[PDB]
């Protein structure tokens, strides 16, 4: 149950880590922001990885 | 070796079962379209020794026998099928089910998956696909040549080309529910297939017989609560070390035996 | 082959059975509709020698006389039927007694048993089921495309369809209640069957002359109360130490008889 | 359980392996009876309350049904003769194996991803141990009063 | 020279052979693909002394006669072939199997090895190896001034190279599957060979035949439990504690008997 | 001296060069154009006893014999050559790497 | 004392989500307050359940 | 002696262990295999329904 | 005592040698013709237990 | 087993080894009948349940 | 390997041997870890030579 919580730890990393480079980015002429998308690692069901 | 020891053994097991889907709902907490987890417990055996109910005289019954159990077993881990809120980031190719419907996904090998998220994306060759690559059914084609996307609350798909006045009718999205929405099977990538305790997938359109509608523009979050799985984790905790403290005191029971 | 090892050997015994149900009612502390154990004893035989009340003397009598006793041995295990504190799990197939009433379940084999868990699922054909499967009587439909399922204090389960005003009565559930409680004979699972110090299974209406009240979206959790187990824990390891020190006791004294 | 002789055995020890065709055997490679055999496309196998083994295949949304697990009751079960690995054969105190599927006429349930394991009380044998030495220890001393009464005897 | 001893020997040296399972499973948390181990144990001999069902009298019969067994013995070692919890290394060498697939790599005796470890690096003349140099199969060979390499579900590897808009094929990564893969012999290294016992190696690509997909980036854990490690570590040491005590005891005996 | 204890010895050993690794990962945090290390480790070897896959009877085979192992050792140490991040020092001789070159 | 103080925990959420929803719906035409009733939830009347 | 059958919420009745009381159990004749055979100094076995 | 202990040290010594420099560059904020100090680090040695 | 005279004898020990041209034998040296031959490049030796 | 009988060799005959005996304490020369003692007279060798 390590696994598990560190992927989600790294996923919250991963969005702050946009949020970040989008403020950066507040006034930059040609600049589109980044969204980051999340989907499960269902192994078998009745188990999550993550 | 001994009874309680067994006994403590598949208490810390359901602890940490019940750890394990805790941990597994607060790491999805953004992914869109998720349904979060619950653990069900119940008794394993009950070993008999007196009878409940033996008559011991031939006139006297005795009452609650002698029934001391052995451990705990996890029934399974069934998905709490609720609406998540919905959020509004504005793009025209996000979509977000408000009734209890799933979009049906082909997969490569030519079976059909089932998955309630609503971020798709464009090929190259101009088809809708989810996020992860996988085309969407029954297969609605997007021109070159687009200038806007217009899918409306019946789940008609229309695309307006340049200088023209009318909408183009690109196809129908449709949505499949099922008998039991928790006996499907998860397969990841916010996938789930048909199993025979989830009956037969039936395809109807969005806002007739119970198929939910199709907004634009919006994208379903989980509906994880934070709070809730921080109380629960407090709780587990405390029944982990409580369990694990059985397990010390028979293994110091079986120390002073041994030394005798 | 000598007295006082066979009693402390029974004393040893008991104070495992003991240790055995406490680790048993801590395992299952996440069980839903879980009723805790407590053992009772009782002590063994008594040797008569010299019977009391006896003519001491032609003019007196021997007062409480020399009685020898023999271990002690477990009577039975009394649960505690008690209400357990609600938890709200916002499903609305979660179902939880407020009284002294049971759900009542058929077993594959033909017979009835029944369950105070309320844990509910629908199968593929839509009928009313528990998390292992087993088939909740009266059997209540559940119909293909129900939006809501409502269950009153009173037991009605109604289905509100598309576009009608009125909920459709699809059933009613019942809550089934026994003289004796405790008498019931637990096969895991958390199901209970009738025993004949159980009295006679007397159907009821739940909010009539006894059956509980029935509450949707809550859960019964165990009534285990988890500082009284940590508590006689130590009472039993104690207790063990001392019943083993009297094993090692007896075991130094037969070596000096053998040294003779 | 059949053996290579081809006499059938009995087990409780619940722990069984795929062998190379298929095959559900015990830990010692004996075929388990009567036959299940599971194929190469199985993602996962599931044994019911009933002893019926479902295999589920790629593709396919039910199950296949393969085989049944049926339970051998005796009416005598301490009769049986333990003939070594964990197998018990049947004598003429045990007659009568009665198959049967598991939960009716008597017989058990099946719980699948649990092993039953060893009935033996711990502190019962130890305090068995202390009786059996000490007992020992005191036929020896009247083995010795024994031996001196007669050297006593003979010596005269 | 006395049965006892012989058979708290064996005892003995089943609760080490059970403690030498712990540690290495405790040993190889950190490996990549380890697969945890179990032993299985059975009875020994049993002598036979009185037939149990032989002819007592005329019309009765024995029942359940003096049978004396010897100790105990390991059967076999049987690992968990489950899926571990998937680690992200953002590494592009690294694969991991979601299914129950193996990576068939050639040792340089030119005979095949088969391993779930999925860290990979590229030698000097660009093929694939794994982290000791073995060539998986087949030589998915890489060219000189890779960029990205993009290994997908299906085994698709692709190398995107500069000034080229359309990643080009370098190879096809298979995954091995197996009747039996607990007969697979270990060799160490991470590497399984082909027994008789393992069936044959049914060679596809990743998501057909029941062969298991490939993400790109995760490698595949050990699914080495702790929890169950410890207590198991509890009932080791107690076992053979009480081996040890009746040891002490059958000695004991012994000397008693020389003394005289 | 007995064989759980090598094996344990050997566990010891490997997450002690594992912590070694991480320890230098962290001094080398100021450092600039540093690639991160991080250790792969196998399984050791296997005492064979009853070997998998033997004929036991004249027909049936013995599937997953007595493969009792022992410890782990580490194979490697690989550095992660990814693209660390830019800081602007504005400095004239400064120069940074932007692909997957070496200066000589 | 950890199902009763849920219990609140959980009609405090829930009355503040109101809230929230009564302080979004400012500008709404023809929108109406919502607000929270609670009642307790006694057993025997000793042992109060949340 | 009651036997539990199953799907059979009541026990079965199958038979009444007897006790036989003799007046001077010390007479008895012991013939080996636990066994105790009536001697004319314990005579008379009374056969008898066990706490009665 | 052990390895990852002085490598840990020497690290903490590293970077309250950078403290030092970042604390000596502030204190001199308003001194006239001041050039403010950076530190540059490298990795020490790399024992080979198997030569890559 | 056969004995240095020819006439085969019969034992109950199964201490058993290999001489240098293959073949089993027993502690003593005596080959055991029928002839088994263990080949050179052997890894490892088993005899199963049936005498396989 | 003695001719036990006329045409069969003993193997692996009757060796009982004495206790056990320590050859020889080798030194494992390799690079310790370096720690700064912030000294201009302090001196660390990276190699494998020795100071004369």
């Amino acid at each position: 149950s390590f696994s598990q919580a560190v992927s989600g730890l790294n996923a919250a990393a991963t969005n702050l880590d946009v949020i970040g480079n989008n403020i950066a980015n507040s006034a930059t002429y040609g600049f589109k922001s980044g969204t980051a998308s999340f989907a499960d690692m269902f192994a078998g069901s009745k188990v999550g990885l993550g | 070796m001994i009874s309680s020891l067994w006994i403590a053994k598949t208490g810390l097991d359901a602890q940490q079962t019940n750890m394990d889907v805790i941990a597994n709902n607060l790491a999805n907490v953004s992914t869109n379209g998720f349904k979060r987890q619950r653990a069900v417990f119940e008794d394993l055996l009950y070993q008999t020794i007196r009878q409940p109910g033996a008559q011991s005289s031939e006139q006297t019954t005795l009452p609650s026998g002698l029934q001391i159990g052995t451990g705990v077993r996890p029934v399974a881990t069934e998905r709490l099928h609720s609406q998540g809120n919905l959020s509004q980031t504005n793009n025209s190719k996000d979509v977000a089910i408000k009734g209890q419907g799933f979009f049906q996904v082909m997969l490569p090998d030519g079976t059909s998956a089932y998955t309630r998220d609503g971020s798709f994306q464009v090929d190259q060759n101009g088809q809708l696909v989810t996020a992860g690559g996988f085309q969407v059914q029954p297969a609605i084609t997007i021109p070159a040549n687009a200038l806007s996307i217009t899918i409306g609350r019946d789940g008609v798909v229309s695309v307006t080309q340049q200088g023209q006045a009318a909408p183009v009718q690109v196809g129908q999205l449709n949505l499949t529910t099922f008998m039991n929405d928790t006996g499907l099977e998860s397969i990841g990538e916010n996938l789930y297939i048909e199993t025979q305790s989830s009956g037969a997938p039936n395809e109807s359109t969005p806002g007739l017989n119970g198929a939910g509608l199709l907004y634009q523009g919006y994208v379903e979050t989980s509906n994880v609560n934070v709070a809730e799985e921080l109380v629960n984790m407090i709780q587990v905790q405390r029944a982990y070390e409580i369990n694990s403290k059985a397990v010390s005191t028979t293994d110091q029971m079986l120390q002073k035996l041994t030394q005798l």
